[PDB]
Formats: structure tokens, C-alpha cells, sequence
């Protein structure tokens, strides 16, 4: 049964989708949201195709999830970020569409604010697997994840990164060694990686207590956020060399 | 070489402090503790930090000795490592940060006044501010009960518990002083919420004082004008 | 003339909204209150604040009229230096304006007054075919979200419901204020539309600290007149032109 409004989902957690496009936005000019049966996924290559964030958004996470057509929402990403900086605290958001070609973006408040959006033709890009065999996983806070990226980077844009057994360290060549919540070896890395790209995505800390680091020897970066609702948001860096 | 301060914050607020002027620095380790200063190059605005070895969680050396280092990293790295204690430790120094929070452990290697009144760094702040706004000098004197501070034009009037928390005036004084080097040392106050002494007396040296809450003085002498 | 602001704060905020429209000004000071009124750089907005005697927790005037020039610019610089629960005292005399602060200390100002010529006001006594009144902190939050969003404010009123909207050529922003989901307090008018610069309209949102209601008054072609209702009777008048349909 296909109804006026044939996709219609409503989010009441706006800081995480917030945390989500703010690093997006640094990635892209526009993005594809693809609002699919069983959750919102989003794959984006930067610009330069030097890394990749790929989002999984799971319909329970949600108040309101009514999609059967798949439907694929193409966005700039500055202007999206703009539309969620209007909501205030705790304020949900709808997103509806009754028809392909634009997409209604509703703040709900006392009175709405309402955007009537057109809906955005993105070309299609390869898409590096994302998925490799790693040398190391290291799991750690999320802010201290933040925080050793941002001392680290005050000096440096070579972020070295440095695997053991016990250790992961987080170095300018200062050195921030972790406090470890998790760690599978296979062999011991170092590789570096350019703390402008890891400042881009440094928002992306909000969404997890814990973040699983994952690289190796000629190996990109992988970063893994796992969030309370089922939701997913994997970064991947190619080394700087 | 293995030094032990309770809190990084309180050493992070003396190290910005001993370095307004210049990124380098003289830290001088003797038997009693930590001495450091500065001077600016017309010598009217001094900077002091004394840290008595009792303050410190754990002190040791093998000989009383300098070290000059540059700050300038130390210092931005701090600004994003922020409750931890800080290490010091043969080509120069080594520090160490560790957050019992994250569980981050972050090493960084280097190679006689009559008038007397106590009050915080807010109000200083707000003195500083409302002077350089008027003009480039900043008179201080005695008005009975009150201080009077004036510039430009600007007047205030400081009292106890409007806003002074103690004031001894036990002879009548006035002194003038560059606005700047007293915004300049109010500034070297921040991070420091602990209570602000201020002394002057007739065309004579403010001295600025307060101790960090965990220990150690952090003062500033200003040369009056004459 | 001598007068006491309780509400220092809210008062500099006042004076901050009149530095984003003028250079300079007047405070024209009678025993009926003070008056500040002013035509912006590009004539595209006029200001006229009253501030009623009973607006000050003490007001005396030492002569049937006096006028006080003022560099924006100045004033508000002295202002900023205001603390929160600071009082305020405005004192006058032939050559100087003494502002004073009262609060964790006793702290004077002083400022050599400015010759300013007076404006010559324009129409004012318009027929709005619509008026709304609605909360203050309403009107400044819609205003603030809205601000970043285009240039352009379009305005339009459809069966006594008020839109505010930002219009684009990939996108429409849109507000719908009604006394039915209790956003505005009384509407009532013709079906009018007007389009208005968003950053006059912008920098008004700061009146907020000193104004808990107001007025909306518009029509089709027609100046946007913003009444911000202040203590005591007060108010803080804007009159902000209308773009080309």
C-alpha cells in the first residue's frame, strides 16, 4: 500500500546525525543517504579518494521508519548541515518524501520549521573495499582517541601510529600509549597517517564510548564506531607514507 | 632527575605564565624546589614562580641545577591533552601526562609595601579590561576605606566585601603604572581561582601574588611610573 | 539629567541593537523619558526607542529638554564592560555623559558629548493591513535559525497564519506561526506578502534581553514595523524597508 507520503522517517537523536555530516561535510560536496527496509546507509569517497566513510543507521533506531521503496536522498552537505543546526536540544527531525524528485525536512518544535528540499542526482563512484586483513585491532576510549589525535597534531601532520601486543601508540616524530579495552594481534605495525584527514572526522569520537582502531604496515587506517543502536560508522585512511 | 606535581592544569597555568614574552625558558632546580623567572627587556614587568619541594607528591635530584628549554610545543600540547599528575626527566627533558580517565599515558620530549589588598583574578580581570579601554596608564592610590583606581576618564573603587576580601592600608599611598604590563600579569593569573593579593605603596613596585591550590606561587612585580 | 537602570544589561543590549543600524546618536531627554531615533547609513531601516521616566528606578531632568550626542561606537564600548547584576547611572551636563556601574564595584566612564544633527523621521503613521503580536523569545529563535539560511526574508500572511520563509532555487525554508498552535498571541489582517533584508531583521533578535513581547506589523509593499515592547511602556520601534516584488 503506497501512501501520499510513500517514505516518511522520523529521528529524534539530531547530535548524532549532526556528528555524522559535520565529518561528512568535510569529505563531500554531496552524499547519498539511501533509506533502505532495514536501516539508512550512507558510502562516501573524499574528494581527493584518499579515505572513506561508510554509515549504517538501522530502522530500530528510529521512532518512525516507513520506507518500502528504496529511496535514495542526494544532498549538499553544507546545506544539510545547516538544516540540522536549526534544531535545539532534543528537537526530533522527520524526513518525508510523496515524491522521487524532492524530499521534506521537517524540525519539529512547537511550530515546525520546514524545508522543502530538491532531491539531488549523485553520480557513482568505485568504492575502495573497506573490509581488509588488518595487522592489529586495537580497541580504546574514544576520547582519548580524540584527545591523542589532537596533541599529537598540534605538531605534526605525519600521525604515526604504533602497534604492539599490549601497546597501541599514538605518536609525533610525543607519544600517547594506551586504558587498551581490547587487542588482536597478528603482527607488530607502524605506519603514519595525515592528521589533517583525522581531523576531519574527529566528530565522529561523539558517537561511541569506545572506537576499534584498525592497521597495519602499508595498511590503511580503519577507525570503527560502534553505537548503542545497532548503527555502524567505519572510517578508512590511506597512509600518508 | 624525577619530579612529581600533583596537578598538570596547576603546572600548565605556571608554565603559559613564565612565558608571556618568550617560548624559552630558565627552570632552576635547587634543594628547595623549582625557581623560575622572567623579566621583561625594559624591566618593568617581572614573572617569579616559586614551588617549594613540600608541595610537589614526589622531588629528587643529584645536584641543584638549571635547565633552558623551549615551551612553545609543551604548551599546545597540554592545551588539548585536558585531572593528571606530571613527571619531569641526555639531550634535555622528558614529561609525562597520564590521564586516569581515558587511561592515556602522554610523554613529551624536549631537548617593603605599605598598602595590601587580597581580592581574585575576576575582579583584576575586570580592572584590567575597564583601564585599557581609557588609556595606557593606570593610577592607584587611597581614599580612606576604599582603593581608588584611575584612567584615562575612568575611576573605581574597591572596599572590603564590595569587593575586597581583606585590606591593610597602614599609610596613605598613590602609584601610577603601564595599563599594559598590568593587563599583562592579570593575565599570567588565569587557571589560578585561588584568592589575588595586591601590594603597593608611594611611587613603588605592585606585587602581585597567589598561590596555586595545590601549592606554589605564581607572583608578578610591576615598576612603577616616575 | 540623572537616571538609574536597574537592568543594566538588558539596557546594553538595547544600545548594542541601536549600533548595528547607526554611527551616531542622540538620547533626546525630557521629563516624559528618553528618546533615541535614527535613520541607518543606507536609509533602509528606522529606529525609535522610549524610554519612559518609570522605565528608571530614579529619573531627574535639569532643564525642559536636553540633547545628548553620542558615537555608537563609544557608548557601546563602555557598555561591554557591564557586569551581570550591575545597575547603571546615566549622568549629564554641557559637555559630558558619566556612565556608572553598581554592583561588586562602584566604576565611572566618562564621555565627552558629540554634536549630532537630528533626524528628519520618515512617514511612521502607516496602515498595516496586518498585525501580530507574539512572544519576543519566539520571534528571535525563528529569526536566528532562519538568519544563516539566505539573504532574503519573504513574509506572508494567508488567513490571519504568519509565514516566515527563505526562499532558494533548490530550496525552501518555512515557518507557519498561528494563534492556533500558540505561537502568536492575537493576528489579525488582509493576506499580504513582502520580502525584507534578513540581516536588518537579524540583528534585531538581541532585543530579546529586554523585551518579553512585541509586534509585527506588515503589508504588500509595505515597511516590516517590529515593536518591542520594553518595561514600563517602553518600546523599541524598527521600521525596516520593503524589497522589490
Amino acid at each position: 500500500n503506497i501512501r501520499l507520503i510513500n517514505m516518511k522517517v522520523v529521528y529524534d537523536d539530531v547530535r548524532v546525525l549532526k556528528d555524522i555530516i559535520q565529518a561528512l561535510a568535510r569529505l563531500v560536496d554531496e552524499a547519498v543517504l539511501k533509506f533502505k527496509q532495514d536501516s539508512v546507509e550512507l558510502v562516501a569517497l573524499d574528494r581527493a579518494h584518499i579515505s572513506l566513510i561508510s554509515v549504517n543507521l538501522p530502522r530500530e533506531m528510529f521512532k518512525e521508519y516507513d520506507v518500502n521503496d528504496e529511496f535514495k536522498f542526494g544532498f549538499n552537505t553544507q546545506y544539510l548541515m545547516k538544516i540540522l543546526k536549526v534544531a535545539k536540544r532534543k528537537e526530533a527531525i522527520e524526513i518525508a518524501s510523496e515524491s522521487p524528485d524532492s524530499v521534506i525536512i521537517n524540525i519539529i518544535g512547537s511550530t515546525n520549521r520546514e524545508f522543502n528540499v530538491r532531491n539531488l542526482e549523485v553520480s557513482e563512484q568505485e568504492i575502495p573495499e573497506i573490509n581488509l586483513q588488518f595487522d592489529i585491532s586495537a580497541t580504546i576510549s574514544s576520547d582519548g582517541f580524540k584527545s591523542a589525535i589532537s596533541e599529537v597534531s598540534t605538531v605534526t601532520d605525519n600521525v604515526v601510529v604504533e602497534g604492539h601486543e599490549d601497546r597501541i601508540l599514538i605518536k609525533a616524530e610525543v607519544e600517547v600509549e594506551f586504558g587498551l579495552q581490547d587487542l588482536e594481534f597478528s603482527k607488530e605495525s607502524k605506519n603514519s597517517y595525515s592528521a589533517e584527514y583525522l581531523d576531519d572526522v574527529l566528530s565522529l569520537t561523539k558517537l561511541s564510548d569506545y572506537v576499534k582502531i584498525s592497521f597495519g604496515n602499508q595498511k590503511p587506517l580503519q577507525l570503527f564506531f560502534n553505537m548503542e543502536g545497532g548503527g555502524k560508522v567505519t572510517y578508512l585512511l590511506a597512509p600518508k607514507v | 632527575f624525577k619530579i612529581v606535581y600533583p596537578n598538570a592544569k596547576d603546572f600548565f597555568s605556571f608554565i603559559n605564565s613564565i612565558t608571556n614574552v618568550t617560548d624559552s625558558i630558565i627552570l632552576n632546580f635547587t634543594e628547595d624546589g623549582i625557581f623560575s623567572r622572567h623579566l621583561t627587556e625594559d624591566k618593568v614587568l617581572m614573572a617569579i614562580m616559586r614551588i617549594p619541594k613540600d608541595v610537589l607528591s614526589e622531588y629528587s635530584i643529584d645536584s641543584p641545577t638549571s635547565v633552558k628549554l623551549d615551551v612553545s610545543s609543551v604548551k599546545k600540547i597540554l592545551s588539548k591533552a585536558s585531572k593528571a599528575t606530571i613527571e619531569l626527566t641526555d639531550s634535555g627533558l622528558k614529561i609525562i601526562i597520564r590521564d586516569e580517565k581515558s587511561g592515556a599515558k602522554s610523554t613529551i620530549y624536549i631537548k617593603n609595601l605599605a598598602v595590601n589588598f587580597t581580592t581574585d583574578e575576576s575582579v583584576l580581570n575586570v580592572i584590567a579590561a575597564d583601564v585599557t579601554l581609557v588609556g595606557e596608564e593606570m593610577r592607584i592610590s587611597t581614599e580612606e576605606d576604599k582603593i581608588k583606581i584611575e584612567a584615562g576618564r575612568y575611576v573605581a573603587f574597591l572596599m572590603k566585601d564590595k569587593p575586597l576580601k581583606e585590606l591593610s592600608i597602614d599609610t596613605s599611598a598613590s602609584s601610577s603604572y603601564s595599563a599594559e604590563m598590568f593587563k599583562d600579569a592579570v593575565k599570567g593569573l588565569r587557571g589560578f581561582s585561588a584568592p589575588t593579593m595586591v601590594s603597593f605603596g608611594e611611587n613603588l613596585p605592585m606585587k602581585i601574588d597567589v598561590e596555586a591550590v595545590s601549592g606554589g606561587h605564581m607572583i608578578f612585580w610591576i615598576a612603577p611610573r616616575l | 539629567m540623572k537616571a538609574k537602570v536597574i537592568d543594566a544589561v538588558s539596557f546594553s543590549y538595547i544600545l548594542r541593537t541601536v549600533g548595528d543600524f547607526l554611527s551616531e546618536a542622540n538620547f533626546i531627554v525630557t521629563k516624559e523619558g528618553i528618546r533615541v531615533s535614527g535613520i541607518d547609513p543606507s536609509r533602509v531601516v528606522f529606529l525609535d526607542i522610549f524610554l519612559p521616566s518609570s522605565y528608571f528606578e530614579g529619573f531627574e531632568v535639569s532643564q525642559e529638554k536636553e540633547i545628548i550626542g553620542f558615537k555608537l561606537e563609544d557608548v557601546n564600548d563602555i557598555l561591554k564592560r557591564v557586569l551581570k547584576d550591575d545597575t547603571l547611572i546615566l549622568s549629564s551636563n554641557e559637555s559630558k555623559l558619566t556612565l556608572t556601574f553598581d554592583g561588586e564595584f562602584t566604576r565611572s566612564f566618562e564621555l565627552p558629548l558629540i554634536q549630532v544633527e537630528s533626524t528628519q523621521p520618515p512617514s511612521v503613521n502607516l496602515e498595516f493591513p496586518f498585525k501580530a503580536q507574539l512572544l519576543t523569545i519566539t520571534f528571535a529563535d525563528i529569526i536566528d535559525e532562519l538568519s544563516d539560511l539566505g539573504e532574503v526574508l519573504n513574509i506572508h500572511s494567508k488567513e490571519n497564519k504568519l509565514y516566515f520563509e527563505v526562499i532558494g532555487d533548490l530550496s525552501t525554508a518555512k515557518v507557519e506561526l498561528s494563534t492556533d498552535n500558540g505561537t502568536l498571541l492575537e493576528a489579525s489582517g488582509a493576506d499580504v506578502s513582502s520580502s525584507y533584508g534578513m540581516e536588518y531583521v537579524a540583528n534585531t533578535t538581541k532585543m530579546r534581553r529586554a523585551s518579553d513581547s512585541m509586534e509585527l506589523y506588515f503589508g504588500s509593499q509595505i515597511p516590516l514595523k517590529l515593536r518591542f515592547k520594553l518595561p514600563q511602556e517602553g518600546y523599541g520601534d524598527f521600521y525596516i524597508a520593503p524589497r522589490a516584488d
